[PDB]
């Protein structure tokens, strides 16, 4: 299974900064090593082999996990949808993603609900 | 640039020191696939250019809701 | 991911197998800077996209006359 | 010195003609090697020292080389400006580059008048 290491959820965080607007240069590593750290646990934990229960996890600690002041959120979603990518799955934009993305930040959807959704858009 | 496994084995000091200089050797096996050695400074240069391009098209391919994103 | 200088040179038929399956090994030194061992494919499939970057800037600096020039 | 292989002239040629325009799929490996060669040797020959010379050499070297009918003035311009780029010399568009390069291409302004001009634009 393919993931996402610590530098490179800090470069996608810097990039997308870059590309759509926020406050550059405050990226923490210590941020991004603690929330790779939570998707890894989480894995070896419960044992998780559905790619789309580990791209929600993704989601949900990146959104919660604050890297840096802002973009946090976009973040959570592109390195959850990168995952899947990475891992042979076909992903592409949907109007859901950003209700998605805010209510995992809000606590109002839960991991398994995110999971859910993504397995809806992208499974087969 | 090309050499064999065991060139390698035997010469590996002067390896390095071309790799640093700025060479990029190969190392060959007969009956196997090939790999490359170099610099770790001008491999992870490359690594990094790999994961803009990366980064860059999934951009593209959310690039909506991203922009609307900014503004929630 | 990271071996001495001494560790590969006894079991470099053991780096290859494991570069080839997929991993990308450092290799230490006590003097100066380090080494990284890759497979082809995915070293040169690194360096086109460095080289392709490299281009894009090129162009976009050189637009205007880039341009131009196609239709002189 | 940093030095433009032969391999990847062609590679600079292919990436214009796709973002530029032109007939694709047309380059001449041979004529890559010739250019590249021609400059190689020049620089021995007559034991090179100065950058802006020796980007002139790649630039009509290029734009008379016929390395495929279409953008090879392009081709010349930008294989110049990337080895200034390479060997650390800061590099910007021009209103007289394309002048220049036309010029360079029909033989009307020969390899010290390109390098004159680029030493006058790029080195201090
Ligand atoms: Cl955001």
């Amino acid at each position: 299974m393919r993931h996402i290491s610590p530098e490179e959820l800090i470069a996608l965080h810097d990039a997308n900064i870059s590309r759509y607007g926020g406050l550059p240069g405050m990226s923490d590593p210590g941020r991004a090593e603690a929330i790779i750290g939570r998707v890894q646990a989480r894995v070896a934990y419960e044992e998780i082999t559905d790619l789309f229960e580990v791209s929600a996890t993704y989601l949900v600690a990146t959104a919660r996990g604050h890297i840096s002041n802002d973009a946090n959120k976009r973040t959570a979603l592109n390195s959850a949808l990168l995952f899947l990518r990475r891992n042979g799955v076909q992903v592409f934009d949907s109007p859901e993603l950003a209700d998605l993305t805010v209510g995992a930040a809000t606590g109002e959807i839960s991991v398994s609900s995110v999971a859910d959704t993504l397995r809806r858009l992208y499974g087969s | 640039q090309s050499i064999n496994f065991r060139t390698a084995r035997g010469n590996l000091s002067e390896v390095m020191n071309n790799v640093e200089a700025g060479e990029e050797v190969e190392i060959t096996r007969r009956g196997r696939e090939p790999a490359v050695i170099a610099s770790k400074a001008t491999f992870e240069a490359y690594k990094k250019a790999a994961l803009d391009a990366e980064f860059a098209s999934l951009f593209d391919t959310l690039d909506s809701t991203n922009k609307e994103l900014v503004n929630r």
